[PDB]
């Protein structure tokens, strides 16, 4: 299982990522093998153990 | 030949993108600084921001023109599938039940077999009577009406 | 009362110059549709079973087609249309 | 790339029907490209596309 | 709707539009304010356009054989006819491939 | 929890005065977004010439309730009352209130001074009445639905005349008929026929199911039920079934019960505690 | 062992109103106290050009008709949200160790990102509303060319 | 094999040779019931005709 | 009394289980006691779920059980929060039932569904955090109505007829999902519910207005419509002025009939716990107002 | 590729559009085909009845 | 679909025709031509 919290917390590289189609269209139609989406502010990332 | 003529009317929908020209300072916009409104809950708080922009039209006559520039697809199938009036007028029945059943059997329209909240709601007001098609290769089924 | 120099493309036509702007850059990867991509409805109507007077009957095609001498050809009991894709489509 | 700007969600039945139609038409149009056409401008346009 | 020319045309811009939901496989009326309204020139014109139709496969086959704009002619036979497409629509759309 | 509402139409001085004079009335809005248009404000978005009064009750049950107290510039401020808090409310119905009572929300049956009209859109507010008055009004309207199907014989018209006028404390209301041009509107007919079929279907099914329950722990209740059923059959009569048919009858009875749930359970929205010659206004605790 | 070769973010493009060419059609004014208003009035002196006529043909007397335009309103709204943990680690900072400072800077950065995204959303909403009004004002090509 | 009366126009365009179209890019994804109804159930109409 | 409830585990926790707990924040879990401090054994529905004692028993136990939301969970400290009436809360749905705006929510034991997994999540050797279904009003009252109809029909019938009857009745589709009742069993609980239903139906047959028996038939003489065709078809299997009329008698009779109907009605109605006004576009969570 | 052999067209709605380009003698063997002619990978003419 | 005819007469007419004659699918009283979509045998396999 992937830990998206580590991805969100850690410093990230700023790339001008762009593609022909739409982000939500490619996400819904399963271009990406594994993905996690939330629709607001999510407190789960803040807690560390 | 039944002895009368039929003339059908159909609507086809296209997907288009348009080009519009506008005049220099054709209309003026008046805006304020954005105002925030708070709505606080237990797990998360949400902030609502609004800006009361309003427009004054400064044109004597029309100052902007739109053109239907380029079309590339037809959303409908441009088909000949006629409109099912038994869906449009579900409340109606023939006075004689044998005649009604035979006619609805010849037209290939399914009679409701049992009472449910859905059928009562549809008969009284309406609902999504006509289901989605099985495979829908040719786009949106066009409402081909007959007079 | 102050201006900022910014660069765009300009078309020249009819002794007036017009700014060209492609707003695709604004609406990328967002929920709301770009309003400049509009839908358009057109209504089509066609007859079936329409009888033709035979006292003023006429042909302008005899060199191109001929039909079997049958009653079915005499009365236009069906009509044919094209689909969204260019194939025939029979209505009766 | 031609249908890129319409879908912003998991494709509706109509949207993917249009996609299928475009798939079929564009497949039949260019199945053997250089054999059927040899215009410099057309082949240049195909390559740049 | 009978008003002054400017008033009737700006009303046609304002509200004289149709809306159909683009989700179902058939044309249901859209829920108010869901998505953009679809504009309809025929509503202002109050006319319906003709569509290429024929009462015999012979004339349809002839139109298919005629490779240069044959869809726009409305020739006819004894009790059999074709109704030409007054707008070059079928060949316009199919250009897109 | 506040909502702002903007008019597309053009306001004016006396228009704003008429708008503000309902300082603390209750307005129902379909769904609680932060910003809404004036078309959503009120019952005007639901009414038509074909529906009838019953639907407005059922749609009011699921429509969110909201209190209004301000007129800003081009927008109106709305507040959603919360459970357990007390608020200042206006008296808008034809009734006069008293301390300790419970309040119900009803579609308006009688009326001009409320009419804030802009482009033939009207600010039609609901009625705030005590629960006994709401029950009485709904029962009398439903009864008058029954008397409409005959409506020809003289005593039926006299009865309908008597139902139309209801007397409450210090007032009398001229309740209108639920039928126009001798036709009964569609939801009224639907609910009336559902109630009548519920009674009729229960009359048939009770014998079979009292027998089937009797093979279990037989008791006095089932004996009295059987005796009442024979009594009913004797009074009515002087005027092996397939499982799927039986299940169809049972499901039909239960769904016909469901369609009538809206009017039987009159819900409370407020409870009053203030006595006033200022009767225009009162303070209330919120329920919901 | 497993390998993680990088973490990537989208440096999404920013959009402004007065930097676009659409502002040329507009005439932008800022008015903070709009929320005090329930009317917008604009007065024009549209002087009429006219031609000297013949002997006694009926022609206009009048100059400077004074038609008045009213403002049309179109507020724009967008919400942004913050969670309880974000506020806890933002303001109630802990004098503890480095992990508490990590959470502090993460909350500060998420608030920064939310505010910047909301500002860009306001800009795009202004553009969208202005273009919607332009579309609803602009007649098609055929009518304007006819006129 | 094929019935004597099969429409000749069926052979003038690219069609499924089995007499019923199952271009399953049009059917809903992962809906086995819908796909099998489309392919086999003749109480519902075909597609592309 | 308590606005906070602290649940603690006897077992040592793995970081995978801690991650699952911190994911399950804002979900609904049931509690038997409404108390300050409880052990983890008496949390969830695994305590009560003996499938031999069917769905009716578990429904009766669950509707008496109290509900709470999940919170600041950490290593071996759960900290559940009991919602009070009227406030606005964020709640995460766990069942496959689609939530749409404006619907009222009800609590029911979980049903079966197509993917056949049942997902034995959070198994602490034996204990397993089985979590209830939060269902909108139409589907939940459909479960209750179908269970009551099941009990009313099934008595004095052979298993062969009942096989087809339950195979058609146990399966429910709601918003194009496919659910089926886990365990229909005729307990004394359902038997008493049927006793109440039979008494209510007898009373509505007895005291009902005399004209409401014949209003359907008068309308059938008046009208001919698909709705009325079906209405007549139901009554057909057993198939002018009134000499007197008095509004007071009708008023009293309909008041009594409404009392009887409301007695019969709430054998199917479930006391709503949440009313929704928000939806995430992935249906994974909604904001709701609590009802007590 | 797919192609039919031996189809019978409706006699009641029979028609021709090539009377000005080809003519055959009246014979039932011409009227009711039992053969289909085809090309090879070469331009040879092929038979299958 | 692939170019095939029910008689050698229409085959002779197709061989007489110019470029692009294979795509037309005309018919006779009981005889017919079915036309190919792609110009496979018109130019695609030979081109020289």
């Amino acid at each position: 299982m992937e830990n998206w919290s580590a991805l969100e917390l850690l410093p990230k590289v700023g790339i001008p990522t762009d593609f022909l189609t739409h982000v939500k269209t490619s996400a819904g139609e399963e271009m990406f093998e594994a993905l996690r989406i939330y629709y607001g502010d999510d407190p789960e990332r803040y807690n560390i153990h | 030949h039944p002895g009368f003529a039929l003339t059908a009317v159909r609507t086809d929908t296209f997907e288009v993108d348009m080009l519009l020209y506008s005049g220099k300072s054709c209309t003026s916009v008046i805006i304020n600084n954005p105002i925030v409104t708070k709505e606080e809950r237990d797990i998360s708080t949400t902030y609502h921001v609004t800006q009361n922009i309003n427009t004054v039209d400064m044109g004597l006559g029309y100052t902007s023109n739109t053109c239907v520039a380029y079309v590339n697809r037809v959303r409908t199938d441009m088909g000949v599938r006629v409109q099912d009036l038994f869906r449009v007028f579900p409340m109606n029945v023939y006075r004689h039940d044998e005649v009604d059943r035979w006619i609805r059997h010849a037209a290939g329209v399914e009679r409701p077999q049992l009472l449910d909240t859905e059928t009562i709601s549809m008969l009284t007001f309406g609902s999504m009577s006509e289901r989605n098609a099985a495979a829908t290769v040719h786009g949106q089924k066009a409402a081909c009406e007959l007079i | 009362h102050s201006l900022t120099p910014l660069s765009m493309d300009v078309i020249r036509l009819g002794e007036k110059t017009v700014i060209m702007e492609n707003l695709r850059r604004v609406y990328k990867n967002t929920d709301t549709k770009d309003p400049l991509e509009r839908n358009v409805d057109l209504t089509f109507f066609f007859p079936v079973g329409l009888y033709l007077p035979e006292d003023r009957g006429y042909t302008t095609v005899e060199s191109k087609v001929k039909l079997n001498d049958t009653v079915r050809n005499a009365l236009p009991t069906t009509a044919y249309l094209l689909n969204r894709d260019r194939a025939v489509q029979k209505i009766d | 790339v031609e249908n890129a700007t319409l879908a912003r969600q998991a494709l509706n039945r109509i949207q993917r029907s249009n996609i299928l139609q475009s798939f079929k038409a564009k497949m039949l149009a260019t199945l053997f490209l250089l054999n059927r056409t040899r215009d410099r401008d057309y082949v240049l346009k195909f390559l740049t596309r | 709707a009978n008003k002054t020319l400017f008033k009737t045309i700006d009303e046609y811009l304002l509200r004289a539009k149709d809306c159909i939901r683009g989700d179902t496989d058939t044309q249901y009326v859209c829920v108010e304010g869901t998505e953009q309204l679809i504009e309809n020139p025929c509503r202002l014109t109050q006319e319906a356009l003709p569509i290429l139709s024929t009462t015999t496969l012979a004339l349809m086959e002839t139109k298919l054989k005629g490779g240069a704009g044959a869809f726009a002619t409305s020739e006819t036979h004894f009790g059999n006819y074709v109704v030409g497409e007054i707008i070059p629509l079928q060949q316009s759309m199919l250009f897109n491939s | 929890a506040n909502i702002f509402c903007t008019f597309d139409h053009k306001l004016s001085i006396a228009d704003v005065g008429k708008l503000t004079k309902l300082v603390a009335a209750v307005v129902p809005i379909p769904q609680r977004l932060h910003l809404i248009k004036h078309y959503q404000l009120g019952l005007h978005q639901f009414v038509d010439h074909t529906r009838g009064y019953v639907r407005l009750r059922g749609l009011l049950r699921n429509m969110t309730l909201t209190l209004m107290r301000r007129v800003e510039g081009n927008q109106i401020l709305l507040h959603v009352p919360t459970h357990g808090l007390l608020y200042t409310v206006l008296n808008t119905g034809p009734v006069t209130w008293e301390k300790g009572d419970a309040l119900c929300v009803l579609p308006p049956l009688f009326h001009r001074e409320n009419l804030l009209t802009l482009g033939q859109w009207e600010l039609v507010l609901p009625w705030i009445v005590p629960m006994p008055l709401a029950l009485e009004i709904n029962q009398r309207l439903l009864i008058m639905g029954l008397f409409s199907l005959d409506r020809s014989y003289e005593e039926v018209k006299a009865a309908v005349q008597q139902l139309q006028t209801i007397t409450f404390r210090d007032a009398t209301f001229t309740i209108p008929d639920p039928v126009i041009d001798q036709h009964l509107l569609i939801d009224m007919k639907t609910a009336c026929l559902s109630m009548s079929m519920v009674a009729n279907l229960a009359s048939e099914l009770t014998m079979t199911y009292v027998r089937k329950l009797a093979l279990e722990d037989s008791s006095m209740l089932l004996v009295k039920c059987q005796e009442l059923l024979m009594r009913l059959d004797r009074e009515r009569s002087v005027g092996h079934v397939s499982p799927d048919d039986e299940i169809a009858r049972l499901s039909a009875l239960f769904v016909m019960l469901r369609q009538l749930d809206d009017l039987i359970r009159e819900q409370v929205v407020f409870t009053v505690c203030d006595v006033s010659p200022d009767n225009k206004s009162a303070t209330c605790i919120f329920k919901g | 062992f497993e390998a993680i070769f990088g973490t990537f973010c989208n440096r999404l493009e920013w959009v402004y109103f007065l930097t676009s060419g659409l502002a040329a059609a507009a005439h932008a004014i800022k008015f903070h106290d709009l929320n005090k208003l329930t009317t917008g009035k604009m007065l024009f002196h549209v002087q009429v050009p006219r031609v000297a006529s013949g002997a006694g043909l009926p022609t206009s007397r009048q100059t400077t008709i004074m038609v008045t335009k009213y403002s049309e309103k179109s507020p724009i709204t967008i919400p942004f949200e913050l969670s309880a943990a974000c506020l806890t680690y933002l303001r109630e900072t802990f004098e503890g160790t480095i992990l508490d400072k990590i959470l502090n800077v993460e909350a500060m950065h998420t608030v920064l990102r939310a505010l910047k995204n909301t500002a860009d959303a306001m800009e795009r909403g202004l553009i969208h509303s202005f273009l919607q009004t332009l579309l609803r004002k602009a007649p098609p090509y055929f009518v304007v060319q006819t006129l | 094999l094929t019935p004597v009366t099969m429409d000749v126009n069926y052979f003038k365009i690219p069609n499924n040779p089995r007499g019923r179209a199952s271009c399953m890019l049009a059917v809903d994804p992962y809906d086995t019931e819908a796909a099998t109804k489309a392919i086999y159930d003749h109480r519902e109409a075909d597609a592309q005709t």
